[PDB]
RNA sequence: UUGACCUCAAAUCAGGUAGGAGUACCCGCUGAACUUAAGCAUAUCAAUAAGCGGAGGAAAAGAAACCAACCGGGAUUGC
RNA sequence: UGGUGAACUAUGCCUGAAUAGGGUGAAGCCAGAGGAAACUCUGGUGGAGGCUCGUAGCGGUUCUGACGUGCAAAUCGAUCGUCGAAUUUGGGUAUAGGGGCGAAAGACUAAUCGAACCAUCUAGUAGCUGGUUCCUGCCGAAGUUUCCCUCAGGAUAGCAG
RNA sequence: GAUGGGGAAGCUCCGUUUCAAAGGCCUGAUUUUAUGCAGGCCACCAUCGAAAGGGAAUCCGGUUAAGAUUCCGGAACCUGG
RNA sequence: CUUGUGACGGCCCGUGAAAAUCCACAGGAAGGAAUAGUUUUCAUGCCAGGUCGUACUGAUAACCGCAGCAGGUCUCCAAGG
RNA sequence: GUGAUUUCUGCCCAGUGCUCUGAAUGUCAAAGUGAAGAAAUUCAACCAAGCGCGGGUAAACGGCGGGAGUACUCUCUUAAGGUAGCCAAAUGCCUCGUCAUCUAAUUAGUGACGCGCAUGAAUGGAUUAACGAGAUUCCCACUGUCCCUAUCUAC
RNA sequence: UUUACUUAUUCAAUGAAGCGGAGCUGGAAUUCAUUUUCCACGUUCUAGCAUUCAAGGUCCCAUUCGGGGCUGAUCCGGGUU
RNA sequence: GUGGCCUAUCGAUCCUUUAGUCCCUCGGAAUUUGAGGCUAGAGGUGCCAGAAAAGUUACCACAGGGAUAACUGGCUUGUGG
């Protein structure tokens, strides 16, 4: 009974939500996220996972400060009014 | 081939010793000043059972000579020690059972136990139940003592090493048959995960050197060289002789 | 090379144990048979004469 | 006793700086096998892919412990 | 090559929990009797055992029953093994892929195991199988020679344009 | 599972009291006063880990379409000050 | 009958957690009364008790098995013959 | 490794392993030493462990033969020649072995026999109470398994 | 090949507490002139107790509430053993 | 008369080595060792136009094959009847 009766015993999560990415990939016993690598300082990325890099790279979010850097450069980082 | 069972034992994943119900390391009192210039008197408060150990332990209380407090040491109980007995530890201690005299100050034929190898490691030799060390001879110049060990070997150790006079309590245990796989289960359940033992000749050849074949047989000789490597040392390692002698 | 090993592992030993261990290891029979082979080496010359 | 020197510390001491992201191109380390040899082990793939460390608008290299053998040339880079 | 899994399951640890009613009647003890003494006998008491019949529970022997495009990628029915322990089990925790764990079947490691899964190298290689897209006109074969780890393949000569 | 350390080219690995100068505790004293200087005491030595282990203390009656040992009425208890 | 508990008895080469936390004792540091104090482990009296969860199912239809699947999934209460 | 108890575990160290505190130039690396050379280099001596020589070891892996005479003896060969036990056994080709028993009839069962293709002693041998969803034979009871089929209910 | 030496290196313990040398004070000791040495150098019927820079002695201070130094508890070398 | 009366009686590249020329080269210039070349032999591939090479799989896998076995059918009928 490795199929249907064994699927009834599944009610204990191995992963919960992660703090940096909100992914539900944070392993409870390992205390590590399997997608972004929290709590390591570097973010988990691999050159074989180029599509995953495309999924989580810069520009897939809000860019709350980086949207204005090109415009401030074009104006020359001016000050005043 | 796979990694065999005795090869897997050294990682210590499930092969660590079960130490939940143990009462502390049974060591001798440290050799500070009193034990090497005079003696010191302590008291046996209780004799208790140690989990996974065949011998009982003794809880001996001394006074700290430098601070107002009490020290509690765990000795291995000698056969004949009772609760409320005064235990004397030191160079000038009188020769009675339970006392912790150094080996330079006991005569020929003395039976001691919990013997230090070097002076100060707080007990190494003859600690299992019913075992003892006999003093075979002295050597004052180049101050050493010869001792007979429980294995029958004769060691030559320092005369400043200490030992508890008498034999370890709880002797004669292995004379009783266990009679039951349940009894062996409860015996090893508090020691470590090394039981039950599957024979390697009953395995598959991926799992052991002895495994495989259309009959259960070893194949090559079971005596293994000392220069063999891990994964090969399964059998009788470096056997000088085999068989039942008559 | 042999003398290093005796200093390494047989320094603390007495002659009763030494005789027991060489009798249990069977080298004493080899020494006996080597001296015996010397004895028939002399003895065959004596029988020839 | 007092005052130096040397060395080593402590401060939510005064002021600073490093980490992470990106990584097409750049500077290094580490490092395969599929494949080809009509098999295969040196070889090849390849001083490559994957892995790790570190920069900039370029980086690196760069003003000879050079090339030459000629009636000698003259930093580096690229075609 | 680099990562992800012990939510199933294997094993150890830590902390909890669960297990009707019967049968047999072990030590210890009490009374009576006998004996010269050792000690024996009889009647009770007591309630031992990896004992036994048998529920809940755990498992899965047979019908090679049902079903077999099923209720179900392993179930249903009857018959069964076991049922106070080497028992069953929750949660926490540890062991990760030539590695783990195994009362040992090459078993189990998320329906995947005589080496898991994911992505990349990778459009891996194939003397082997299958396919290969409009018309008309003209010419029109070979299965033979020699060499090859050659015998389902090539080179070379021949035949053809 | 950090730190002190020690490996590792490195991502990181070991170790958890270790070859560390590892800290805070009460009385107060002073009443330019702030909290130093009077003192004296103590050496564990991060932290995480149980909604079934340990653990301060609440019960009854009534009430809603849907909440209650939590609201209402009454009657208690514990902790800190 | 279910359950709680007490005093016992049997078993073991099995003798069947730890820490936070609270109390007591030994000790005698120090502070202390006579026109006055000393005591808040006695009684009464005063104030405050933050944050998050709290509905419902828990299974032949609320979970997992592609589903409103005869499967699987821990536990408490338990009337009469 | 073997697998409760009882009773035993015979012979063989030649081979393959394992192991010696033996004896010591046979094999004999790098470094080092010596000679020749102008030097690169060449040639020798010396030379650690391990091999090689000498022992031990079978509850280590394993093994346990032929020819004559009359079970026994002699001889050859070998390391030693299957000991105690057991058997057409789950191990026997021939084989449906031979004898007895069981039946009307038995390639099945059981008890014996043993030149046993190719049984055999911790590769464990023989025996064995109790136990077994283990394999096999016979007997009593019992029955639609069958002679030989018929009928009824629910879906 | 044997054999010193310790500071490199290595192992172990401790909250780095009693190391080494010399000296007292006793005992043995035979001294052949005066001491050569060697052992000691506060604890053993009893499941109590042992802590407040220590009492005492002594010397200062400015007496008072007390405070400090030496000794009690032998010197010397800072090599934790 | 350019081996055996005739028809069989044998071997590439790379590497090593020998003989000859004592000839050519070691590329800044020479001498001498050393090395590399040219011409002709030898050391050998017997699977003989010339890979350096043990098994097992009843746990097995892939690409194919009726070019190829284990059934029936078909031809034949030795053998059988
Ligand atoms: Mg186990
Ligand atoms: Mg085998
Ligand atoms: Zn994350």
């Amino acid at each position: 009974g490795k199929g249907t009766p064994s699927f009834g015993k599944r009610h204990n999560k191995s992963h919960t939500l992660c703090n940096r990415c909100g992914r539900r990939s944070f392993h409870v016993q390992k205390k590590t996220c399997s997608s972004c690598g929290y709590p390591a300082a570097k973010t988990r990325s691999y050159n074989w996972g180029a599509k995953a890099k495309r999924r989580h790279t810069t520009g897939t979010g809000r860019m709350r400060y980086l949207k204005h850097v090109s415009r401030r450069f074009k104006n020359g980082f001016q000050t005043g009014s | 081939g796979r990694v065999i069972r005795n090869q897997r034992k050294g990682a210590g994943s499930i092969f660590t010793s079960h130490t939940r119900l143990r009462q502390g390391a049974a060591k001798l009192r440290t050799l500070d000043y009193a034990e090497r210039h005079g003696y010191i008197r302590g008291i046996v408060k209780q004799i208790v059972h140690d989990s996974g150990r065949g011998a009982p332990l003794a809880k001996v209380v001394f006074r700290d000579p430098y601070k107002y407090r009490l020290r509690e040491e765990i000795f291995i109980a000698n056969e004949g020690v009772h609760t409320g007995q005064f235990i004397y530890a030191g160079k000038k201690a009188s020769l009675n059972v339970g006392n912790v005299l150094p080996l330079g100050s006991v005569p020929e034929g003395t039976i001691v136990s919990n013997v230090e190898e070097k002076p100060g490691d707080r007990g190494a030799l003859a600690r299992a139940s019913g075992n003892y060390v006999i003093i075979i001879g002295h050597n004052p110049d180049e101050n050493k003592t010869r001792v007979r060990l429980p294995s029958g070997a004769k060691k030559v150790i320092s005369s400043d090493a200490r030992g508890v006079i008498g034999v370890i309590a709880g002797g004669g245990r292995v004379d009783k048959p266990l009679l039951k796989a349940g009894r062996a289960f409860h015996k090893y359940r508090l020691k470590r995960n090394s039981w039950p033992k599957t024979r390697g000749v009953a395995m598959n050849p991926v799992d052991h050197p002895h495994g495989g074949g259309n009959h259960q047989h070893i194949g090559k000789a079971s005596t293994i060289s000392r220069g063999a490597v891990s994964g090969q040392k399964a059998g009788l390692i470096a056997a000088r002789r085999t068989g039942l002698l008559r | 090379g042999k003398l290093k090993k005796i200093q390494k592992k047989y320094a603390d030993q007495d002659e009763t144990e030494r005789l027991l261990r060489l009798e249990a290891l069977g080298t004493l029979k080899g020494i006996e048979k080597q001296q015996q082979r010397k004895k028939e080496e002399i003895m065959k010359r004596e029988v020839r004469e």
